[PDB]
């Protein structure tokens, strides 16, 4: 019963970057802070 | 055997409980796995493996004892509509060269009720259920959203006979309170061998009992008081576990709809964004 | 498992609007 | 077809989040 | 046309911060109107008896105008207000919130936790299923081990005196009548005291 | 069962996202 | 760099009250009842007992001009009448009042179904002939089906002067 | 940004308003999911067709693990009982406890934090149930 | 003891003016709490459904902890604050109170109206008395007219058009979960506006 | 009381308070009757027999006979329906109407007075018993 | 009669309805009152009369028409429990001597239906009803509160009988369009005097009928036409109203208590006062 | 017994209203 | 004239709050349950039809140490043996397995009432063997009311070395 | 139908004098007014 | 049914308590 | 009838405790 969740886990988990980063990737281009 | 159930409990063998009948007898302690994809669409032929542990490097006695080769059996429950896949489709033999033995229905009708004649042993482990999925368009009998699915897997000998008497994979137990004095192993011409004791309680009325060929042994007299119990050997290492499950089938305009709902939330969530800060150089002009 | 073969896809797809959509007013 | 852009969708959605990613203002 | 009314104007009165996390506590509440909806929703069409209940779910699933999809929402919205909920704590405490002024807006808060989780192990046995069955038919139990009239209370959760159709309509009216009220109320208490900030850094 | 992992998981994404891995920026904006 | 014509905004929320309708619609249409078929709905008569009624409860259990009402098509309590030639009568009125509601009965005397509680007057058809009643009923096909009495709706020509069909 | 009439303690300093025009942005985008979330996985009835008998499981509720652990976990007394509704009452008396930091919070004074980042290692390590591997990944 | 104060000193201000009964507007509500409870205090044993219901009420009155006094109540009380109310509306159009500070407090009024007289139609008909069968099978056919607007909207009463299960079921949900919210939030709109007196002079 | 902040126009004169320990005085007083009407008269048997029957009593409460009448009294028409639903909405445009009211006794005037005391003289007039051919036994 | 209603539907005369089968013979237009007690207490004999309307001026027909005396019949639903008091009891005669009849049950056993023999005529209009009150407490079978109590009272004769035929005491109409050119009014020796009649219909089959003794008359020839219609004379006089009502009992420890309950009140909402502005004195000391 | 005394405890009970009688101050 | 001593409105509100808790006594009294006959009720062994179960339901319908239980008094699930001695036994455990809930099933095998949940174990009178349970159940005593096979409590000796009552 | 509550209207009706009396009287004894 | 009196006199207490039997305490109370 | 053979009572019977509380604390 682990595997099939298992990998839902982390999945998500990881996603929180995978927008995060654009998010601030967006900003590169209108104004925020420099780098 | 599989069969075994319907002859005794046929109209299903998966008790109001949640277990199936295969431990009312042939009882056993091993895993069992039984998954299939998250999602799978009507009118479709899908996989279904029935994984089943132990290192192969397990061997099992017999029927006679002689110790040999082991045996993979099963029951389960597919969900109410889903059938075995049509010969035609099965996709290529990709599949068929996977699982390829006699999957017979419970009580005469319940294509979704499958028991699997065929035991292949140290061979099919994984037992793949080639399986198509109903259209519930064609028939409004049937219907979509998650559905039940439940498994029983067995393997080594029975430790109880549906005759109503004790197998071979087991123990053999007896009864006296008092040192057992003696013995009575032995064997038989032919077709038998048996093992008979004699025990000793002589508190009283000098009790014994009769175990048969098959296990093997350990200690002798001087002792062997107790109570009477246990007997000398145990050779049993039936496999039975249980695995529940479920799968859905999914109205494809009922996905796309979701679907097509997002991108509205994807478009408004940002036209959300672009006015708002993304248009305040206003306060920010003053 | 191909599955970032998608949301490299679909995901980018719109952020393909975005970025696009200042280009029209800001510029 | 949507075997995969089953959950594919979920995924390439956390997008949301994405939004309140672009959060600032000084004021 | 503008009308002056009962007064009325720039209500809102005072500014924020600067801080991102902080959400989840509005985000938490979100999904709750979408339990109460959806919840509600369904007080149209399920039925809290012992004969029927199951055979009335099969109902909202089986057809109802998109009830699988009502539904399916209260029961992941639910375990996931819950979720969210949790989180809120996570800021919190993460940060504070539980100190000198809102001394309370927390301690409130922890109530509006236990009513919360209340919600589930009520609505959550509603559908007369084995699991949702038997796992309050547990629960009803964990109040009997006590001492004095300890013992005579647990019963003032299932009715009958093991289980009794009681069980069920104590249940229901609680999750919609009861619970919903008062998780209203704190709610309530958390916000309105909720008239202060934070945030320490540069 | 999924939805273990579809939050043990996420959730989990708080604390790295405070605990030992955020929060910080104020132990950091200023350590003397 | 200025504002002043600050009407695009009407998407900026135009879309946003549109988010709203989608998840909406769905709801709303919700709570709203269906219906799988059309007319035959507890169609066999079924007088609330989830039970496929038979024709033999309309027969020696009744007699010669015996008058005892079943469970209409829809739900209507529609009336079951039985034959002094043996077998039975091949249709049933809408008890329904058409005046407001008061399932009319049958006089046990004169045969005019004088309503209970405005004494409304009927015949042999429904048809009114004593206000406060404005209008007939709609009678059915009685049948066998796997030996129920089966009943349908209406839109043809009778044995002798019967009307036309005023709903639809 | 921050201000100067008024001039108080525990305050207002800046951003106002324009977020309510974005909780919106926020709401929605934190209601999508629950929708999607179902459809994906959607919810189901079950054989309790007219249920009655110990079943073979029994997934208490899916967060009410802990708490439920700990109620089976500790051989019987009320301690079950007890040490599990010390986990609500227990709490209610922490701003009281860890309220020692007249000032920087309790991530200063770690002292609360371990407790934490592990009052909630324990807590998950109570997130424990079924029959799976421990050595096998 | 005090804390994290608030306005934790001044209130007791306000001064009025030797006006005999015309308290109608509180008395009103009043039995309202009586009804909140002695109506839920019911939520726990009404098994509202197709039967279970008249079979079941006669368990509240004879042979349940005081239920005949309850409902009773319940009946009184509710026909009784019905009165209370109306009274309460002449001690306003008789003193010009909407007048022209506040003449919603006296619109919103007039739907906590609809709402209280549409709490007796659907409760008055739960215990399906023959009586409150009946005269809610024909109140429910009120609305077979109209374009539409009316015709495919009666259903919204009792289901799609007889009466049976549904009609029940959503009358309940409205008078226990419905209706005693509206009206909540009305009354709260005609009290929060309730800032503005009724009356003045020398 | 009176002087010079309040240039508005709503009394704040000199009683305050101490009434809301005797609102309870109201209250309790204000239960009481309930109690002894529940208990001196309780309440009714039900019935439960026929589905499709129909009681020689019919009707609602003292206070949808009115509206019932009405919904009766006239042959058909939504007028029956409008007319009735003309009671709260005709209505709640009132204060629009009759709007003026100032010093000295602004408590009567007639021409809202009269019929008022008369709409209210029919609306007794149609709390009528049944059968009635609109009156007089 | 009374009785007449148990010999075609005994199992009770109060239809689903609300009304009596009276009516579905013996029908009749009168009114009718029963009045008792609010509250009444158990295990207690008390009062239930029957008021019985028309002027006792009138006298009616007959069997054989000539105009005479008026007779009062009905029957009664007292509440679940409700008996006829008994004898011994039925304190002093002050209550015997009102009504002094036969009481008998509908079908064999309900006490609280009951059903009234005796027809007193001009004599007993009130027919007062001795009932004692059940005892919930000797019975659990017994509840309180609230419980109905239905009536339906006839006179005059009836309109049907139970045979299956026209009675006496209404109108007697025909079928005829045109008019009847004569009569046939007659009489007869001993028990029997008849008055036919001969209608005309000249246009076509001239048919005719038969009027019995018993209605007037009123006009003759040269028209009578109209289409054959009704007779001469009415003179039924039948009268059958009916009124439903419902009565309390009482647990005394139920009103004890509530009125236990009031002194409390009584007392509370005073100190209430007693307090309150019956103690300012003290803002009015400054 | 309290065949009478059976609402003669509602109507000697008004007293509540009777309170509410007393109310005279001066400012 | 003075005030000063403001005692006695203690009995102002002393008596106020005094009203209240006699118009509640009576609410609180009634959230709380209803009693049962010590003759019927649900003790008739009811398998929920409402039905007084009869002791023919266990005899020729079971056989020889058969194992099926029914509804227990108060209601729980309590176990009903047969006896290969042609009548039947007189008693039933308290299914209700002491450890959490789970109602423990016999063994169709080696006789150890092994709890599913987490296989506790038992004997022929309850006893705790193996964790996780910890104690017995509590048996009853079968009998023939009306033909009935009324159930009931416990506080005396047994045939052997039986135990103590554990409860009150 | 009217007899029975016919006379418990003017019944109640008359009460609300009876009490109100009552109140005034208990005034002529504490220090009322008539101004 | 009895209730009716119950209120159709304890409310037109109410007139006489106001319309044509109170109020004018400020039609009287100043007639000039 | 007699009903104010008892209002009469009860009710005056609270009043005899009323006026005389005064009484107790004035005087
Ligand atoms: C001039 C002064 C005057 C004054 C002061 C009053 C004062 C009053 N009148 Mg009145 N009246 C007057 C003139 C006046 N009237 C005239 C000239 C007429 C003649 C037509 C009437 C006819 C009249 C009637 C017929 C009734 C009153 C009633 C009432 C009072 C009770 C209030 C109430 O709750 O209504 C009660 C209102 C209702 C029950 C209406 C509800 C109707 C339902 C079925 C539908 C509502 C539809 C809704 C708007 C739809 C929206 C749906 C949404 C989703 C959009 C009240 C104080 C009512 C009363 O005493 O009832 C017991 C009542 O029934 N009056
Ligand atoms: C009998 C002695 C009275 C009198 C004279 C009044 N009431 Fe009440 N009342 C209740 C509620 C919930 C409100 C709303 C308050 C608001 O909107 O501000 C009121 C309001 C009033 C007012 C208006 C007050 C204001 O400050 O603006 C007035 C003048 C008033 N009441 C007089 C509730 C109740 C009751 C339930 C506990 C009872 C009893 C009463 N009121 C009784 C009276
Ligand atoms: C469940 C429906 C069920 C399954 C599956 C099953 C399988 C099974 C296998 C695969 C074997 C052979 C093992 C080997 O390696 O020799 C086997 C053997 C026996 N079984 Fe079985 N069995 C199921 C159910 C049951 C039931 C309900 C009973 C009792 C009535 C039972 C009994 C036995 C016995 C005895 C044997 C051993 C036969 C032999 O090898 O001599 N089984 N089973
Ligand atoms: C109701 C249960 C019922 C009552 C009561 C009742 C009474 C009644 C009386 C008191 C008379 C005599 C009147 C007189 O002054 O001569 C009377 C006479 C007749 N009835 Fe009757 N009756 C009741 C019911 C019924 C029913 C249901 C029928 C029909 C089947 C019926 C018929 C008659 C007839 C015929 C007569 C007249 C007898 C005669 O005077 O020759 N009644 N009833
Ligand atoms: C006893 C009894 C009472 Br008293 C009653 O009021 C009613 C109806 C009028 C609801 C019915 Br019916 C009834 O049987
Ligand atoms: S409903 Fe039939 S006459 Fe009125
Ligand atoms: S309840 Fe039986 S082992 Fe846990």
């Amino acid at each position: 019963m682990t595997e099939e969740m298992l990998y839902a886990a982390l999945l998500s988990f990881g996603l929180i970057f995978v927008g995060w980063g654009l998010g601030v990737l967006l900003l590169k281009i209108q104004g925020a802070e420099k780098e | 055997y599989p069969f075994w159930a319907q002859q005794t409990y046929p109209p299903t063998p998966r008790e109001p409980t949640g277990r199936i009948v295969c431990a009312n007898c042939h009882l056993a302690a091993k895993p069992a796995e039984v998954e299939v994809p998250q999602s799978v669409l009507p009118d479709t032929v899908f996989k279904a493996v029935v994984k089943i542990p132990y290192d192969t490097k397990l061997q099992q006695v017999a029927a006679d004892g002689s110790k040999v080769g082991l045996n993979v059996g099963a029951v389960l429950m597919l969900p109410e509509g889903f059938k075995i896949a049509p010969e035609e489709r099965i996709p290529e033999e990709l599949k068929k060269e996977v699982g390829d033995v006699y999957f017979q229905p419970y009580k005469e009708g319940q294509d979704n009720v499958l028991l699997v004649g065929p035991l292949p042993g140290e061979q099919y482990q994984e037992i793949v259920f080639p399986v198509l999925s109903p259209n519930p368009t064609t028939d409004k009998n049937i219907h979509f959203g998650k559905y039940a699915i439940h498994l029983g897997a067995n393997r080594g000998r029975g430790q109880i006979y549906p005759t109503g008497e004790k197998s071979n994979n087991n123990v053999f137990t007896a009864s006296a309170t008092g040192t057992i004095t003696k013995i009575a192993k032995e064997e038989d011409e032919y077709g038998n061998v048996k093992y008979q004791v004699s025990i000793q309680t002589d508190s009283g009325k000098t009790v014994v009992d009769t175990i048969p060929a098959g296990p093997e042994l350990i200690v002798s007299e001087g002792q062997a008081v107790k109570a009477g119990e246990a007997l000398t050997n145990n050779p049993n290492v039936g496999g039975f576990g249980q695995d529940d499950t479920e799968i859905v089938l999914q109205d494809p305009n009922r996905v796309k709809w979701m679907i097509a709902f997002i991108c509205l939330v994807m478009l408004a969530q940002l036209m959300l964004i672009l006015k708002k800060k993304q248009v305040e150089k206003v306060q920010a002009a003053e | 498992i191909d599955v970032l073969g998608w949301v490299a896809l679909l995901v980018v797809f719109t952020w393909s609007i975005a970025m696009v959509v200042w280009g029209r007013n800001g510029l | 077809l949507v075997l995969g852009l089953v959950f594919a969708t979920l995924g390439g959605l956390f997008y949301a989040a994405y939004q309140q990613y672009k959060r600032p203002n000084e004021l | 046309e503008i009308q002056a009314l009962a007064d009325d104007v720039t209500s809102k009165y005072v500014p924020p911060h600067v801080n991102i996390f902080y959400c989840l506590g509005g985000i938490t509440l979100t999904c709750f109107l979408i339990q109460f909806a959806t919840g509600f929703a369904m007080t149209f069409y399920y039925k809290p008896t012992v004969t029927e209940a199951y055979a009335s779910v099969q109902y909202i699933m089986n057809e109802v105008s998109f009830g699988w999809l009502i539904r399916s929402i209260h029961r992941w919205s639910a375990s996931m207000m819950v979720l969210m909920m949790i989180l809120h704590v996570f800021r919190v405490y993460l940060t504070g919130g539980f100190k000198k002024p809102r001394e309370l807006t927390w301690i409130s808060g922890v109530i509006l936790a236990v009513i919360t989780v209340s919600f589930g192990v009520t609505g959550y046995s509603l559908p007369w299923d084995q699991v949702g069955y038997w796992a309050v038919k547990i629960v009803s139990g964990v109040p009997e081990a006590i001492p004095v009239v300890g013992v005579l209370i647990s019963d003032l959760l299932r009715g009958g005196s093991s289980v009794g159709q009681a069980t069920l309509t104590r249940y229901y009216s609680a999750h919609t009548f009861v619970l919903p009220w008062l998780i209203a109320v704190f709610m309530l208490l958390h916000f309105l005291m909720i008239r202060k900030q934070g945030i320490s850094g540069p | 069962m999924i939805l273990g992992a579809v939050f043990y998981i996420v959730f989990i994404a708080l604390f790295f996202g405070i605990a030992v891995g955020i929060i910080f920026a104020i132990k950091s904006i200023k350590l003397i | 760099d200025m504002g002043r014509r600050q009407f695009m905004n009407l998407l900026a929320f135009g879309t946003v009250t549109g988010v709203a309708l989608g998840a909406l619609y769905p709801l709303v249409k919700y709570f709203i009842p269906p219906s799988g078929g059309a007319v035959g709905g507890g169609t066999t008569a079924k007088d609330k007992l989830g039970n496929n009624v038979k024709v033999s409860k309309f027969l020696e259990s009744h007699n010669a001009g015996d008058r005892v009402l079943v469970q209409g098509l829809k739900g209507d309590p529609t009336y079951i009448v039985v034959e002094s030639k043996e077998a039975i009568r091949d249709y049933g009125i809408n008890a329904v009042c058409t005046h407001l509601g008061c399932v009319v009965p049958w006089n046990a005397a004169e045969n005019k179904f004088k309503c209970p509680c405005h004494g409304s007057q009927y015949d042999e058809t429904g048809r009114v002939i004593r206000g406060p009643a404005p209008l007939s009923l709609a009678l059915c096909h009685a049948t066998v089906q796997d030996d129920n009495i089966v009943l349908t709706p209406w839109t043809e020509t009778d044995f002798r002067t019967g009307e036309k069909p005023w709903w639809v | 940004l921050a201000k100067g009439m008024g001039h108080n303690y525990y305050g207002e300093p800046a951003w106002p308003n324009d977020l309510l025009y974005v909780f919106p942005v926020v709401i929605m985008g934190t209601f999508a999911c629950i929708v999607a979330l179902s459809v994906l996985d959607p919810a189901m009835v079950g054989e309790p067709a007219n249920p009655f008998a110990t079943p073979l499981e029994i997934l208490p509720e899916w967060y009410l693990y802990p708490v439920f652990q700990i109620l089976r976990s500790l051989p019987n007394k009320l301690l079950g009982v007890l040490l599990m509704a010390s986990v609500p009452l227990g709490l209610i008396l922490v701003p009281f406890i860890e309220n020692v930091n007249k000032f920087q919070n309790p991530f200063r004074r770690p002292v609360a934090t371990t407790i934490f980042l592990f009052g909630t290692l324990v807590t998950i390590w109570l997130g424990i149930g079924a029959a799976l591997p421990l050595d096998k990944t």
